[PDB]
């Protein structure tokens, strides 16, 4: 049970690609809910617990249900993956897809050198070493943190962020009403 | 801000060379910043390990290629079921 | 002649521009007419 | 390895045992007979489900809070007072504003009967 | 990195030859939201720290408002035109 | 697939899909009978919904 | 009056789950070997937990009550080495 | 004080009816003056370029900041009374120039987000603020829902907003990897020197800057400002302009970069040539943006660069600003109304403007020769204090793309007074109501600063000498 990790890492290419390929609209749209429930998984492999619940609890079942819920009453018009469409688009796919993929590998290192920066990326291979401390008296977990630190340190984007939830309020109404 | 928090509320794992860094960077001015060159080094590879990396990288060459392998007091892996068996 | 800021030759736009050959023309999004926001356009728009 | 995950996989395994039982075991025998554009909708159907998600974030935004109720006493309390007033107004606005009603289209014609 | 440096960059080009309908469009754009929180709780993770944590949860919920505000948009580009073009708008 | 209870494809069956239709001439067909059998042989709706309402 | 048979299948459910708790707390302490389970576990008492299975010799929660620790129990002390975390 | 206004008004609109709105607008215009002039003393806390950070690290208020957010304010006060104020009593300017009910609500939230990225310190501010202020403007595009082009304008806006925001977040937990902080205060003139920091932070300030409209990623942004109706789009033009430029030349995080310098040259050279053969005046109005986007980019690329900045842009704001309400003005008198929200559209319309209400040409022709950069007016020390810190600083060949730059837009800004000082058939004689006192009252103001604001360019000098030194 090593290779979890690298598991769900081809298991989400795989469900990408299902998204951006499906016959009808909402096919795709059960792809990307498999694909928020690949992303808890890996945030429970990684060690966050809590934040795989907040997935399912927010994406899933606020966000997706928001999108399902928008596509049943609406009509929307798709062509599917003809080749004929589609293959005017792959050299231009392929040269950005090897140069984004290596350009987001590149910021994670320092070097004056191109590829001393690449290959400094899949320099992966030693066993971090988890070391016992008995400094912490209490059941501080991280939720526990989140709401001090929201709550004292960052009191002002709290309620910066209390403005932005009352424009999500405002704003919907104000477009969809019709004022008498 | 939540510049040292840690995930339980305490100080983050590189702390002590941040607080090392800004400990020199409080009592110089600029045109005398050169000299707290080693301890933002230390504090980098805090962060990112890359000198250990290199020197374990440089261990395991030689190791590999010896016949020998490993002439120590070596080390032990247990299944977890089996922390304090005997 | 309408001239253009080169000394080109514009359009002068009267109410004449919005039939329905002028309809979905092919152009560039600047130098067109047939706006799809006109009161001989939407002209019972939601009834 | 726990109790926890056996229940996970397990409870597949009881509907997948359950509808293979029926598609197994029961008649399919259909027919043509036995077989079988866009309408409008008001604004409201749309709106509960839009302005639903704005009021489910702030209460996972409570969460942090009341896990951490006893750390941040007396000053935490305060900024999550504002915060929940803060939304509250916009609750007022969304109540004041009648947004989330369906109302019907014909009255009795209130108007009155006059002549000549 | 890997995991969402791949979402985020499979997700984006997803987005950009996108051809055939709009939702393909939000729920891309949602799915990049998810690689950018897979590569910030990973580093936050590594660093021992909350900050990168404290940057997650308040995106979270700006993903959601982003969600929110952009289909009522989409309702509104609706109410005129009672259908949506496959090729966009 | 025959050991069940729904019925299966006989294997005497893709033997006579080799074989095929060989009728005898010396015999009396539809047209003795007074019979002839049956053989076996986008840009206009967007606009018109431009006038339509779809929210009330 | 009080009609048995509509309070029977409330019975049987009554029994069911009263029957599926009992049997579960005794094989919670069959498990643990005759104590009642631990409900809610720290950090800290998941150190102290795997601390004490370090002391006792195998044992879940044998808690040993010793003057001074044995001789193997300077040398069974465990680490943890994580994957890299790709 | 904005957020006293927000939680105040929202409460009050939705109890008033629709009758009352622009009485509404009328009212928080008269707010926003009394914050202008019974509040503005606290520039005394910023002597000697004292700079404070608020809520522990979190905001930064120096005194630079507090000239934007005095900036910001005096423009809302501007646009309020555009909306608050009838043009004329007619029964045509009431089905033209109509707010909604809640656009003064989205109004006030907008200038919230603008100000709180100025104000930044952190990067969770910068993005929270950034999010603020682009859900604002996608429902300022949206809210006049009933027309084809700003529903059309409103999604297209939507998604190229989000890639950029996603960009941005990107950048800032790539920053984040590598430093375990968020603040630029972490920089302190030697980590730039052992880290690579290049990649980061110029992916950081393109981010940030494709939202102004920088000249690869140009054209989405002169669709919407020519598909959304005429008052919205002089609101949405100025405020991302000024707020994310603001942020940008406060925080200098590409100074001598080569990127930056490839996408300046690369934005005054479309935007000059750009707008050259075009007929609609929003369009020829918005490349016009483009440049003066093109002049700050400059900018970004230099250390110390407050003066430049701060004079060019209440030179830009307030030319902008007249040059839009000229072309309100002009609408009485145009042969052809179409569109209802965007009533005049082809520059051609305009021809005949000096015979009807010939100071009207002369109130556009001042502005225009302010673009232009003519010496006795506001925009040519604008242009001017820009060519003395692109010399002093090396920029040598940005200094030619700048004036061969300029010289190309003086064609297609002349353009305007070539089509209104011409002959006209029919003229005006005798027009029975009269444009508002109110609100041609602010278009003379905004004249009278343009022409005679050369005047205390000493007292100017020498007040910052002292505020920010
Ligand atoms: C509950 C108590 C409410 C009953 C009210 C009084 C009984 C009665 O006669 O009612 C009709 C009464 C007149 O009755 P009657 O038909 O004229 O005379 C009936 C005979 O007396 C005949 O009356 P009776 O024999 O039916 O009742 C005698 C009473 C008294 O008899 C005794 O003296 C012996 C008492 C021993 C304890 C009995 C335990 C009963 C457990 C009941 C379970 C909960 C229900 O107790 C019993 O013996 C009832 C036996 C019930 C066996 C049920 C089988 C279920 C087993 C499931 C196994 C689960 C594991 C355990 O009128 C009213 O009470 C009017 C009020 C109605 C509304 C009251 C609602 C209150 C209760 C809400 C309960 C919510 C649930
Ligand atoms: C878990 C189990 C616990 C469940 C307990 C509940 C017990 C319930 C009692 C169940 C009694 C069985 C009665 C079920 C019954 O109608 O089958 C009759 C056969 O004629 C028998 O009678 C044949 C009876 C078959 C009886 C079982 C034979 C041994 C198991 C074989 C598997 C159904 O013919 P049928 O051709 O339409 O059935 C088939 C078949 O069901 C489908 O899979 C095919 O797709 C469909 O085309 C159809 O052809
Ligand atoms: C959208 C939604 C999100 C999508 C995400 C997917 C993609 C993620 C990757 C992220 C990228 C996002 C894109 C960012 C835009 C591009 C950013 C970019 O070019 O800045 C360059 C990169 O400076 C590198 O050091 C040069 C960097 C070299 C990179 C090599 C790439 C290798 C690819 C091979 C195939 C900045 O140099 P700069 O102009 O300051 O120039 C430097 C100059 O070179 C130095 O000499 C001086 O010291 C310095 O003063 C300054 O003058
Ligand atoms: C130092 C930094 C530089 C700042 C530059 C300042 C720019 C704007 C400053 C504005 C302060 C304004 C002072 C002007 C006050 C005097 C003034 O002319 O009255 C207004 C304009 O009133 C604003 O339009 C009031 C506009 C208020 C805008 C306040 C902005 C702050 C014009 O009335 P008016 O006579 O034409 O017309 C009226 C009216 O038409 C008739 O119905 C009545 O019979 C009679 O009342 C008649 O008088
Ligand atoms: C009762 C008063 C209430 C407060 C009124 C404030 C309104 C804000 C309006 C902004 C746009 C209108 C332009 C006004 C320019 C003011 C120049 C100035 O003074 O700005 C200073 C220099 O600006 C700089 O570096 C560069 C600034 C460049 C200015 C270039 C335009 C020049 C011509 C217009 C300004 C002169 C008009 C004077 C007309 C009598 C920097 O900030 P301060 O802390 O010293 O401000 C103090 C102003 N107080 C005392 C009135 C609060």
């Amino acid at each position: 049970t090593y290779y979890f990790i690298e598991i769900t890492i081809f298991l989400a290419i795989l469900c990408t690609i299902f998204i951006i390929s499906a016959k009808n609209p909402m096919v795709s749209i059960l792809y990307m809910i498999a694909l928020f429930v690949i992303a808890a998984m890996y945030l429970y492999l990684i060690g966050l617990g809590i934040f795989s619940l907040l997935y399912i609890m927010i994406y899933i079942g606020a966000i997706a249900v928001l999108f399902l819920f928008i596509i049943t009453l609406l009509d929307i018009n798709s062509t599917e993956l003809s080749v004929k469409s589609n293959i005017r688009d792959l050299p231009l796919v392929l040269i950005s897809l090897i140069v984004l993929t290596i350009s987001g590998l590149m910021i994670y290192s320092n070097d004056s050198i191109l590829i001393n920066k690449l290959l400094e990326a899949f320099g992966n291979d030693y066993n971090t070493i988890i070391t016992q401390d008995w400094f912490n008296i209490e059941n501080t977990t991280l939720l526990t943190t989140i709401g001090n630190v929201l709550l004292t340190n960052n009191a002002f984007i709290l309620l910066v962020l209390a403005i932005v939830l009352l424009l999500g309020i405002i704003g919907p109404i104000s477009i969809t009403m019709k004022h008498k | 801000t939540a510049a040292g928090i840690s995930l339980t509320g305490g100080r983050n794992r590189c702390f002590s060379e941040w607080q090392s860094f800004m400990h020199c960077t409080a009592k110089t001015d600029a045109k005398s910043r050169a000299q707290c060159l080693p301890n933002f080094e230390d504090y980098m590879e805090c962060l990112h390990h890359t000198k250990e990396k290199a020197r374990l990288r440089e261990i395991e060459s030689v190791l590999k290629q010896k016949k020998e392998g490993l002439e120590a007091p070596p080390v032990k892996v247990i299944p977890v079921k089996a922390i304090g068996l005997v | 002649i309408p001239s253009g800021a080169l000394g080109q030759k514009v359009p002068h736009v009267d109410e004449s521009h919005q039939d329905l050959l002028f309809r979905t023309s092919h152009m560039v999004e600047d130098l067109e007419t047939y706006d799809e926001d006109s009161p001989i356009n939407t002209s019972d728009a939601n009834t | 390895m726990n109790t926890f995950i056996i229940f996970i996989i397990l409870i597949p395994i009881v509907g997948f045992a359950l509808l293979a039982v029926n598609i197994l075991l029961a008649v399919y025998k259909p027919y043509n007979e036995k077989l079988g554009t866009r309408l409008a909708f008001n604004a409201a159907f749309i709106l509960v489900a839009i302005l639903f998600l704005p009021f489910d974030l702030e209460i996972s935004t409570l969460l942090p809070y009341v896990m951490s109720i006893y750390l941040v006493s007396n000053y935490g309390f305060t900024i999550v007072l504002l915060f929940l007033l803060i939304l509250i107004i916009g609750f007022v606005y969304e109540i004041n504003t009648n947004a989330l009603k369906i109302n019907k289209h014909n009255k009795p014609n209130t108007d009155s009967l006059i002549y000549k | 990195m890997f995991i969402g440096t791949i979402i985020l960059v499979l997700s984006f080009l997803g987005f950009v030859f996108n051809r055939r309908n709009i939702i393909l469009a939000f729920i891309c754009l949602e799915t990049m939201l998810l690689g950018i929180n897979l590569i910030l709780l990973r580093n936050s993770v590594l660093f021992d720290d909350i900050s990168g944590s404290l940057f997650a949860i308040v995106i979270i919920i700006l993903a959601g408002v982003e969600s929110a505000i952009g289909l009522s948009l989409l309702v509104s580009y609706y109410r005129l035109r009672g259908v949506i073009n496959s090729y966009g708008i | 697939t025959q050991a069940i209870w729904w019925p299966t494809y006989s294997p005497d069956q893709v033997e006579r899909q080799f074989l095929s239709q060989k009728i005898d001439p010396s015999a009396k067909t539809f047209n003795d009978l007074d019979l002839t059998p049956m053989e076996l042989p986008v840009s206009q709706l967007e606009n018109k919904e431009k006038t339509f309402v779809h929210i009330l | 009056a009080i009609p048995f048979e509509a309070l029977l299948p409330y019975g049987i459910i009554f029994g069911l789950l009263t029957a599926g708790g009992g049997a579960m707390q005794v094989l919670h302490v069959y498990r643990n070997g005759g104590v009642r389970d631990r409900f809610a576990i720290d950090q800290w008492d998941s150190q102290m937990m795997e601390r004490d299975l370090r002391l006792n010799g195998g044992q879940g929660r044998k808690q040993v009550d010793q003057a001074t620790a044995p001789e193997a129990f300077k040398h069974n002390h465990v680490w943890k080495s994580e994957r890299p975390l790709i | 004080m904005l957020i006293l206004a927000i939680i105040s008004l929202i409460t009050f609109v939705s109890m008033s009816k629709l009758s009352d709105n622009r009485a509404i607008i009328r009212l928080i215009n008269i707010y926003l003056i009394l914050v202008l002039v019974l509040d503005s003393f606290l520039y005394l806390l910023f002597l000697n370029n004292q700079t404070y950070t608020v809520m522990g690290e979190l905001l930064i208020f120096n005194s630079f900041t507090f000239y934007i957010d005095m900036l910001i304010y005096f423009i809302m006060i501007v646009i309020s009374s555009l909306y608050g104020y009838n043009l004329y009593n007619n029964n045509l300017y009431k089905t033209l120039f109509e707010p909604k009910k809640e656009l003064i609500i989205l109004f006030l939230i907008n200038i919230l987000g603008a100000l709180l990225i100025v104000h930044s310190n952190d990067f969770i501010t910068l993005f929270v603020a950034i999010e603020l202020q682009s859900y604002s403007i996608y429902l300022i595009t949206a809210i006049y829902n009933s027309s084809y082009k700003a529903s059309k304008a409103s999604m297209l806006y939507f998604f190229m907003g989000g890639i950029l925001s996603i960009l941005i977040a990107y950048s800032i937990n790539t920053y984040y990897s590598v430093l375990n902080s968020y603040t630029l205060h972490s920089l302190d003139s030697l980590i730039i020197n052992t880290l690579d920091l290049n990649l980061i932070l110029i992916a950081l300030s393109l981010g940030l800057l494709f939202k102004i409209g920088i000249a690869p990623l140009h054209k989405w942004l002169i669709s919407i400002y020519e598909n959304t109706p005429i008052l919205i789009t002089i609101y949405i033009s100025l405020i991302p302009k000024i707020s994310i430029l603001s942020y940008l030349v406060l925080s200098n995080i590409s100074i001598n970069s080569l990127v930056i310098s490839i996408l300046a040259i690369l934005t005054l050279l479309v935007g000059s040539v750009g707008g050259l053969l075009q007929i609609k005046i929003k369009r020829l109005l918005a490349f016009s943006g483009l440049t003066n986007a093109g002049y700050m980019m400059l900018l970004l690329l230099l250390n110390n660069n407050e003066f430049s900045y701060l004079y060019y842009i209440t030179q830009y704001s307030i030319s902008h600003l007249a040059i839009f309400m000229i072309i309100i003005f002009s609408i009485y008198y145009i042969n052809y109304i179409n569109n209802q929200y965007n009533p005049i559209i082809y520059v051609n319309q305009l021809k005949g403007l000096i015979h009807d209400n010939a100071y009207l040409v002369l109130s556009m022709a001042i502005v225009v020769f302010s673009f232009i950069g003519i010496p006795p007016l506001l925009g040519f020390f604008g242009k001017l204090n820009i060519l003395m810190s692109i010399l002093n600083n090396g920029y040598y060949f940005i200094s030619i793309v700048l004036i061969v730059a300029s010289l190309i837009s003086a064609l297609y800004y002349l353009y305007l007074l070539n089509v209104s000082i011409q002959d006209k058939n029919n003229i005006l004689i005798n027009s029975n109501e009269t444009v508002s006192s109110v609100l041609s009252y602010i278009l003379s103001s905004l004249i009278i600063l343009i022409t005679f604001g050369f005047i205390y360019n000493s007292l100017i000098i020498d007040i910052f000498n002292v505020y920010f030194n």
